[PDB]
């Protein structure tokens, strides 16, 4: 047997990698982007913002989020879906954006997941995964976004009810806005301190 | 065969959040310990990028940023295998690469070290391993560099990694260096993993049989992923 | 002779409140350093407790819990002595013990894990030391069982135990491992122990010439507890 | 000489072994329990009660507490107390109990206790010694419980006096109540943040 | 390929027949040597047994017997590959097994050892290995258990197994044993094996990366089996 | 290079997991045993049987008998038989069974085996290869039952005829007997002393 | 306390009763494996002899046979104490002795050596051991001599003995040799003990602090017997 | 823990030691000695004889001989003997005898003793536990010795039965003769060979 090569932090450069448009390098015709909604997507369209802060409650100018999700049927889109279920053809479901240098903030143009099965026959409530990566952090940190307006599914979701300490279940849920027709869900992430935001060993 | 989860993550293996020395780190990590939760299939998928969209350079750092004439610095071929821990091969996954010129210094708004930037070489790529694991770009080795951790820190060069495979559990973000560079055994950042064996799991080995004559030297590395358990009784995944 | 304090504790020779590998210690640890006092009446006493309210079987965990019939499992006796750090024989003094079935279930309304419970065992008892410091009890040999710190974490087969002697200075509460167990080597709670030899102090062995023919293997497992100095010159404690 | 043998936490099923009637399970015919007070035991009554918090201010559900304690004339009923005094002959000094499961709240009825000598003459303000045991802890917590009706002599207490930090004091005092004819003393332990209780190496 | 005959059994690397410290081969060895023959189509073939007529529970020994509960005792899972000599991989063989339950106790009218019954567990099962070689059971781990050789005589746990493959020669019968048992380093029948490397052969491995987290543990066993040589010069075997 | 596994003794409970019926365990549907005629197997049905007895000459109450013969025309069910003639589609060619545990009789119900091509273009006379197993026994014990009314064939066998020393010759071959219709070859095993059966290492 | 039954004898610590190096034991031993039982009252009784019938000289080899003077040969002591297996002292067992004369000449008629007879040595003695299992006695040192085994056997000096204690179970008779002697490393009767550690727990030592000036010099040499185990549950013994 | 001192064999002088008239040694005043019958001692008596045998069936000449047994009332004359019940007073219940050199002929005059308790609340049948030391012989061999007139008890006997070879059962039983009033048991014993007696590890 083998040992997983280990993690190291991203650091500050991890742009050039993997969003070269955000260090001004134009290499690559076609470049990964935070906008998984294409013409024919189905499902609601939302935009998933927020910023991450440190234990001082500053937040991260140079960090770099991905996430993953199943579309609005809850299929994802990978062969390692069993489901039997067609998933929707124009949907990668993964998507990565940095925080802007000057203010923090990040988002995603994406749309709001189904419900996926969870183990031994049970159902998770719609929920995104999450993972940063940045400078000072060794190992990137994986966390989940669940929705606000679907109170009744998170109050049965396995994962959430796996967390023993009640109270911290709160900081993975985003808060849904309605900015003039769009959909807006706020998930601030917190890395240290007061509040800190839940994140999973998966 | 009927997949099961991927086998927990050793912590032992990998560097702690808080490592006191990598001083970023202090503000960066959380207080709470990590929360293991048990898999479902959002932690066993994963997307799928396809060749189709990848340019015929996208491997090639020493040419495809070139604009006038060749990056100076030296040429080396980088290749290796990324096999999941039980060793099956990690078929299409996306390796994406980034580094600094031979300088030490990165193409990026924040890098402002005296190191001279090289008008055509660009620092990144990317390609997707094969069916039998297998990947190899081309580049200019990178030069090592000063950062601030302590005033006169300096890193051993080195070229940084990421791979998306075939489960969001293996999502990793690592770098290798270059066998025979001293300043490894210094290094804060390399030192955050705990044991000898595992830092040395992050060195490149020189491979001299495959050097080419008059053009380039080669370097072997590689990747070991989390793999996934297969199951023969209960499946409750789902 | 006039007796002095119990000599201080060796905290070197225990873990630390604070061990981030066993996760549940990570917001139930002091974040202050632990006031040390200098002892009174307080605590060098302790309460006592007499032989005539333990039941006969209560040393038995073989058959206290038994109903229509016996508990499945490994039958073992497990013996030793328990002794201050001077080296002399703790007398009378309270030894309560708690194990999980041969399964690796416990009989407690927390724990649902699906090693099968067993109708007739408990996994309870407990017994006094005897003059020489001797204590003797029998029971079915835990089996180990999975918990969830890592998600895959499993601890080796153990019996807790706890003791209450002479002084409440020696208050203390620990377990035991038994002799060639692999996952000793793995668990996180038994690697909070900073040193080998006293993770090795841990281990009851195994004791074959006290097994008895057709019936059941021995265990030796010697417990030592902190010891009062004694005075001979001023004597402060009052 | 030889080493103590190394302490480890008592986890979660620590009921088993100490309370098997909280973990309902009948084998013993005298069960230890938290019940100091006997019928021609001499004293004022009164119950402790309390919660335990852990470092996100949670009450712990699953902790055990011991006390130990004088009689009402402040000597100890046990063979190494020195005083040549007589002990109260029907109290045992000790006891035992767990957090509810549900509520975390703890409780104990025993008789308020005298004081005891200190060391070089001294004499010690009335006390009871409390140790907690639990999962997660890794080495039972020592701390003492004062009566904040005892302000004179918890003063001059010779351990009190002994932690420099004097704001940190009043986390050993426990509040007097009287809940209809009854006399309640409350104390909260906080092993961890804020008015942290000071825990002791004895 | 054209097949000779199997290479020939190794004496030195099995038990001999009389073996005076397991007290019963005394009498059931036989005083003459064997004769040693050439292989004939005899020896060389073997019966075929059809997956068809397994049941789905003849390899899940937790199950196979339940009636109205789990039997009680250590969730493990046995798995490994059989090959021959020259490591090709066994397809399509009987692998046989049976073992006590948690107490060390067999279901058998001969034994009436105290250790108890459990009224859901039965001790045998049956499986083909695949074309890899491979094979997978689910059990209860067996306790250690006394028989009379000498009057306190004990063995450590094992799985007995029995192997029915392509050729006659290379039918077998054997036991393996778990990792870090004390009890194998005093075993007479274990014993009987003359070199400490063949001993080691029947020991089962801990393979901690294939537990399955909240379940079961998981031990590795392969087995080697005798080879057949290939022919390209005269076929003298017809 | 790898060496093989080592044997170990069956011991007396491998009725458990080769003959469960024996040991009064109900587990599987279909059970291995001691018939290998099936109604339309083609050949003469004959009964084999015996004892095995040990060294003071007191029958084995636990031993456990496989055999594996050919069919008819001399044809192994087994695709190792390189003959490139077809065998009796109806016939396993093996069979396992348990003596007695109170006589020590065991029996099986089989035909009586055609002659099978040996080395070098010879031809062996008709036999039955046969294994013991047994507590006590480190290894099973392989040896060959050949029929007293094939003498001319038996005085041509190779196999035989490899035992130099003649006088155990006899100890392989069975004696044909006839109960009322049926063909009996009784054949007793003797492990150890005089009269010795002859055991090969194959 | 009540006592169970004695410890199992270890057989690998006595030699086998079939060893063809000494040649007598060809047709002498047992051809079956000896029966172990489960001991009775029979096995752990034993007779008492009162120390009341011993005369005053029988542990005085130098002077209970002497006649008209003193016996030739080196004058010496032999001391120690008899335990049991757990390290109880065994008291008041009778200690047999006898043994040749300094010539390596026994007293007895089928002994025609052509060492020389001594007219005031015997050769025998006995004694009870003391509450601490201490036993003394006093001797002349017996010289080696050969024997027929093999035509030139020579046996190194040995003193034989014999004891008969608690349990029928301890019976045992041995010899003890003397430090240093070249002739240990040689003999066939000595060499029938498997391991050397066994070996060297029959020589006795060299006890120069005991040695009584200008008079004798002295041996110091323990001897262990089976014991018995403690019974805290069923005693089945009756 | 200590190991046993390991057994050697007595060799042909063990008279010497331990019956030093048979070498012609007169140094003791009291001689242990064959004769288990004092005056007033209990029971009937009875007199037991035999020769032992080598594996060329030739008679041991040196060998010395022990037995061990109770009183007329199963009682051992030990502090061991835990059945709370009076010993005879007048019976040693151990004798050494030594084989006559010329013709290996050993006897002793003892008692025939009753019967004593077997393990769990069982009755053994009669018997005398007999050990044997002789040059050739490495550890002093066990038997036991029980009498042909007491078959029924013989046959409930948990010992005899502990012996699964049940032909090897009869080589313990002494046969039962009357030389003219006197009543003799004649118990040879072979040490190996056809009729090997049983020798125990106890
Ligand atoms: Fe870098
Ligand atoms: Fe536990
Ligand atoms: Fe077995
Ligand atoms: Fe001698």
């Amino acid at each position: 047997e083998l040992k997983e090569t280990p993690s190291q932090t991203g650091g500050p450069y991890v742009h050039i990698g993997l969003l070269p448009k955000q260090a001004n390098i134009e290499v690559f015709e076609h470049n990964l982007d935070n906008n998984l909604v294409q013409d024919n997507t189905q499902g609601q369209r939302i935009r998933l913002e927020g910023q991450v802060f440190d234990g001082l409650g500053l937040p991260l100018r140079d960090v770099l989020i991905e996430i993953w999700q199943a579309d609005t049927n809850g299929v994802y889109p990978s062969q390692a879906d069993t489901q039997g279920k067609q998933v929707d053809p124009n949907f990668l479901g993964w998507g990565r954006t940095g925080a802007d240098f000057g203010t923090g903030f990040w988002s995603f143009n994406t749309i709001k997941p189904g419900a996926v099965p969870g183990r031994k026959g049970s159902t998770q409530a719609p929920h995104i995964s999450l993972i940063i990566f940045a400078r000072g952090i060794n190992i990137g940190l994986h966390t989940r976004v669940y929705f606000d307006d679907e109170a009744e599914a998170n109050a049965k979701d396995p994962v959430l009810n796996s967390i023993e300490w009640a109270t911290r279940r709160q900081t993975l849920v985003a808060k849904r806005e309605e900015r003039d027709g769009e959909v807006v869900y706020r998930f601030d992430i917190r890395i240290q301190g007061e509040n800190e935001t839940v994140f999973f060993d998966i | 065969i009927i997949w099961g989860a991927y086998a927990q993550r050793n912590t032992e293996d990998h560097p702690p959040a808080y490592a006191p020395g990598y001083k970023t780190s202090v503000l960066r990590s959380p207080k709470n310990a990590l929360i293991s939760i048990a898999e479902t299939l959002s932690e066993v998928t994963a997307p799928h990028f396809s060749a189709d969209k990848f340019g015929p350079k996208d491997n090639d750092l020493i040419l495809n940023y070139a604009k006038d004439g060749l990056p100076i610095g030296e040429r080396v071929i980088v290749h290796g295998y990324v096999r999941d821990q039980f060793g099956r091969p990690v078929k299409n996954a996306l390796v994406e690469v980034w580094q600094a010129n031979a300088s030490g210094r990165y193409r990026h708004p924040n890098d402002q070290y005296i190191g001279a930037m090289d008008p055509n070489f660009g620092g990144c790529g990317r390609m997707l391993t094969d069916d039998n694991g297998y990947y190899v770009f081309r580049t200019i080795k990178p030069g090592p560099y000063p950062w601030r951790n302590r005033i006169n820190e300096w890193s051993p060069a080195h070229i940084h990694f990421s791979l998306i495979a075939d489960g969001w559990a293996q999502r990793l973000i690592s770098q290798f260096y270059f066998e025979g560079d001293t300043l490894i055994d210094s290094c804060p950042i390399l030192k955050t993993i705990p044991s000898e064996q595992q830092r040395r799991a992050l060195i490149a080995l020189e491979d001299k049989s495959n050097f080419i004559e008059a053009d380039s030297r080669c370097y072997r590395f590689d990747i070991t992923l989390r793999g996934r358990r297969a199951t023969y009784f209960e499946n409750d995944l789902t």
